[PDB]
RNA sequence: AUUAUUGCUCUUCAACGAGGAAUUCCUAGUAAGCGCAAGUCAUCAGCUUGCGUUGAUUACGUCCCUGCCCUUUGUACACACC
RNA sequence: GGUGAAAUUCUUGGAUUUAUUGAAGACUAACUACUGCGAAAGCAUUUGCCAAGGACGUUUUCAUUAAUCAAGAACGAAAGUUAGGGGAUCGAAGAUGAUCAGAUACCGUCGUAGUCUUAACCAUAAACUAUGCCGACUAGGGAUCGGGUGGUGUUUUUUUAAUGACCCACUCGGCACCUUACGAGAAAUCAAAGUCUUUGGGUUCUGGGGGGAGUAUGGUCGCAAGGCUGAAACUUAAAGGAAUUG
RNA sequence: AUGUUU
RNA sequence: CGCGGGGUGGAGCAGCCCGGUAGCUCGUCGGGCUCAUAACCCGAAGGUCGUCGGUUCAAAUCCGGCCCCCGCAACCA
């Protein structure tokens, strides 16, 4: 089970056919010279981190 | 009265233009007439670019594009929502959003 | 390293198609259609259809031996559509993912130049 | 009635005449 | 209950003798009988290649072709070129508008016996300093032009067999060729042999038809 | 006081093993659990109106569902789509 | 297969789907545009032949030979007609499936005439830019098409120079376009629908409230369907155009 | 998908 | 008279070709969505397999008769 974990350092913005989404701007902690969007459920502000089983899929707008 | 300056197509000088086949319901359009679009999306998204890259057996596979050119007539167009009905100041602006 | 089949997605409203051949053509494997796996009468077009479509056609092909297929995907095409079933997107996403390979996508959708007056009449299906 | 039917109507009714007109002699 | 893949055998392709590799790929088909031999089920099937795969090189994504299997010798299909023609994308993104169109299309027979017909592809381009947003030609340069596509592609062609045509159209000299003969005429990016087509077969001639 | 007004005592202890498509209310002392006071009263609460006590979950948003508002648009409506 | 959902229907005589071929007829995608030609209807695959055409250039020729035009003629989308050929697709009719309260419609399937061509009719369209043609003048602007003129021009080379393409400056003619309108109009809008009560450049046609009615009748043309010409009785206070508010 | 009039 | 086929909820069918055991399409009834039907979702009623006998660890299923329907084929009292 490949392990990684990363920091959100630009919330971008509410997202989803029913609005439950944020879209994050996703920093590692490996390697930190990265920015990776992708999408979160629950509630998220700044300076949270977040676990990704995946490394590079970039998730795009939710239409 | 007359709704639009010159008219609900685009003629002037011709007097005929061969017609056309509306895609979504085959109703037979001046080709000038119909509202025309282009396609250019590429043949597989399907938010699958990562998993038919990694199945790719093709390093730097760059899948191919597909074109499509859709005539729709009036009708169908506005009911895809293709066009939408735009306020009559509005109406007089042929440039794409 | 691999071995080469033909996907032959044929995706078109109302039903697709999943026809994994040989590298000629003639010989088939495993024609499967989105009516064997759900019987609605309306659903053969669905996403979830072509997927156990696909799926289905990927087992009987790791079955027969085949590894990888180039794929050629087609509408309906000829005067009616020119325009690819919602379906073909899942039955390709199952054909990727069932561990086939997959290699050469390409469009076989047959276009003319202005042939076979379309169906319908001048005025169109009016609904 | 649309003007085109109205017409219609009227040619078949004038063709009834003529077939009468042409019994008649 | 029959499981009809349990009786049919293999067979490797080595399709080409000149493009790059031999080997193309494999082909089942049910096994010889009585009256239906597996080369007699055979010798008709055609596979439809990449020039990339053929080449070994991206470069030759498009132009796809036709290989038609002639004779097996143990478990090895000997083909011969049968067609080449454009990939859909691959035309559909060289076809755009604001640009004129130009096809030229001949009907020649190479060298030995070869029937071909020959389709030539070419768009038109803007200038380096051009503001006209069109750039149209004015359809007697397109004329000339497609003359002049005609005259190269029959001169090219009658002097050429299938091989030498394909050592000819995979280096793409021919359009290189085309450009350098209307390009006193009009700019003419574009250009490309769009397809070429196989019309009428000659006797089998194993003995030249065996190049490997 | 029978067609038990109601209250109390004893006594066979019935369905219900957590609920079907669907559907209702609700964002902090809020929902929910709980009873109390009043109203209806000569009497009778499961009702309603107010109250307090114990007191969470999740969310801090969206227009996909529904309804509404505004703008545009069409009208041959003006008693105005009955 | 088809649909929103169905069903008629093909289907273990292997239907749908895959591949190699062939036959037939139609059409000419994508390039295709606020772009071209034509008197209009119309005209979009290559090549050859056949004649024709507008613009441009002109210090060529004639010299009023011109403009509009009743009567009169040529062409004239589609549909329809006659006789052959051809008949793939679509498909008035017709037959069927479903919904409906009825559905002899919309939707689905099959399918005749027709759709194509030759030789003859037919002469009608929202045949429209609902705007006659010729001529002069009255704002500005930028693209675009064809031609001509010039560049210390860019690019293409053949070897000076040169056509080709491109840019700039025009200029003539054309399809149009955007702003502003002195001006016009009832307004919408209009560079013509302006140069109109301060009303005359020339000329052809059409209309006089709405129905009856493009009807009856007469004539004329057509094989027919019908085309052209074309009333009256009677009846009615409104019909209609543009724009505004709900 | 359909919902007829006053 | 012989050889074969068929009879299964109210109507039409698979199931049978070697017993786990009666269902599927439509109509019918109830609830649900809708402003209301239709489409649709979820429930509920339905025969006990044409009628008998026999075989069968437990038979509609296989066997032997009878009633009905069907096709073909033959006719000295
Ligand atoms: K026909
Ligand atoms: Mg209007
Ligand atoms: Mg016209
Ligand atoms: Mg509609
Ligand atoms: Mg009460
Ligand atoms: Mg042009
Ligand atoms: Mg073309
Ligand atoms: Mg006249
Ligand atoms: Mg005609
Ligand atoms: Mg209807
Ligand atoms: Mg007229
Ligand atoms: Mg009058
Ligand atoms: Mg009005
Ligand atoms: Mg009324
Ligand atoms: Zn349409």
């Amino acid at each position: 089970t490949p392990v990684t974990l990363a920091k959100v350092i630009k919330v971008l913005g509410r997202t989803g056919s029913r609005g439950g989404v944020t879209q994050v701007r996703v920093e590692f902690l490996e390697d930190t010279s990265r920015t990776i969007v992708r999408n979160v459920k629950g509630p998220v502000r700044e300076n949270d981190i977040l676990v990704l089983m995946e490394s590079e899929r970039e998730a795009r707008r939710l239409r | 009265p007359k709704k639009r300056a010159s008219n609900g197509r685009n003629k002037k000088g011709r007097g005929h233009v061969k017609p056309v086949r509306c895609v979504n319901c085959s109703k037979s359009i001046p080709k000038d007439k119909a509202i025309k679009r282009m396609a250019i999306r590429n043949i597989v998204e399907a938010a699958a670019v990562r998993d038919l890259s990694e199945a790719s057996v093709y390093p730097e596979y760059a899948l191919p594009k597909t074109y499509n050119k859709l005539h729709y007539c009036v009708s169908c167009a506005i009911h895809a929502r293709i066009v939408r009905v735009r306020s009559r100041e509005d109406r007089k602006n042929r440039a794409p959003p | 390293s691999q071995v080469f089949g033909v996907a032959r997605i044929y995706a078109s409203f109302n039903d697709t198609f999943v026809h994994v051949t040989d590298l000629s053509g003639k010989e088939t494997i495993a024609r499967v259609t989105g009516g064997m796996k759900v019987k609605a009468d309306r659903d053969e077009s669905s996403p979830y259809a072509a997927m156990l479509a696909a799926q289905d056609v990927a087992a009987k092909c790791k079955e027969v031996g085949i590894t990888a297929v180039h794929v050629k995907i087609r509408a309906t095409g000829g005067t009616r559509t020119k325009t690819p079933g919602p379906g073909g997107q899942a039955a390709l996403r199952a054909l990727a993912r069932s561990g086939l390979r997959i290699g050469r996508i390409e469009d076989v959708t047959p276009v003319p130049s202005d042939s076979t007056r379309k169906k319908g009449g001048r005025r169109g299906r009016r609904l | 009635m649309r003007a085109k039917w109205r017409k219609k109507r009227t040619r078949r009714l004038k063709r009834k005449r003529r077939k009468v007109r042409a019994r008649s002699k | 209950v029959v499981d009809p893949f349990t009786r049919k055998e293999w067979f490797d392709i080595k399709a080409p003798s000149t493009f790059e590799n031999r080997n193309v790929g494999k082909t089942l088909v049910n096994k010889s009988t009585g009256l239906k031999s597996a080369s007699d089920a055979l010798k008709g099937r055609v596979v439809e290649v990449c020039l990339a795969d053929l080449q070994g090189s991206e470069d030759h994504s498009f132009r796809k072709i036709k290989l038609r299997v002639d004779e097996v010798q143990g478990k090895n299909l000997l083909t011969n070129f049968h067609g080449m023609d454009f990939t859909t994308d691959k035309l559909r993104s060289m076809v755009r508008k604001w640009q004129t169109l130009i096809e030229a299309n001949v009907t020649v027979k190479t060298s030995d016996d070869y029937v071909l017909r020959i389709f030539a592809i070419a768009f038109t381009r803007k200038q380096a300093n051009q503001v006209k947003r069109h750039s149209y030609a004015q359809s007697s340069h397109i004329r000339a032009i497609r003359k002049v596509i005609s005259e190269i592609l029959t001169k090219e062609v009658q002097g050429s067999t299938l091989a030498q045509l394909t050592s000819k159209l995979i280096p793409e000299v021919i359009n290189k060729e085309i450009e350098n003969a209307t390009k006193d005429i009009f700019p003419l990016q574009n250009i490309h042999v769009r397809k070429v087509k196989l019309l009428k077969q000659p006797k089998f001639d194993v003995g030249a038809l065996m190049a490997l």
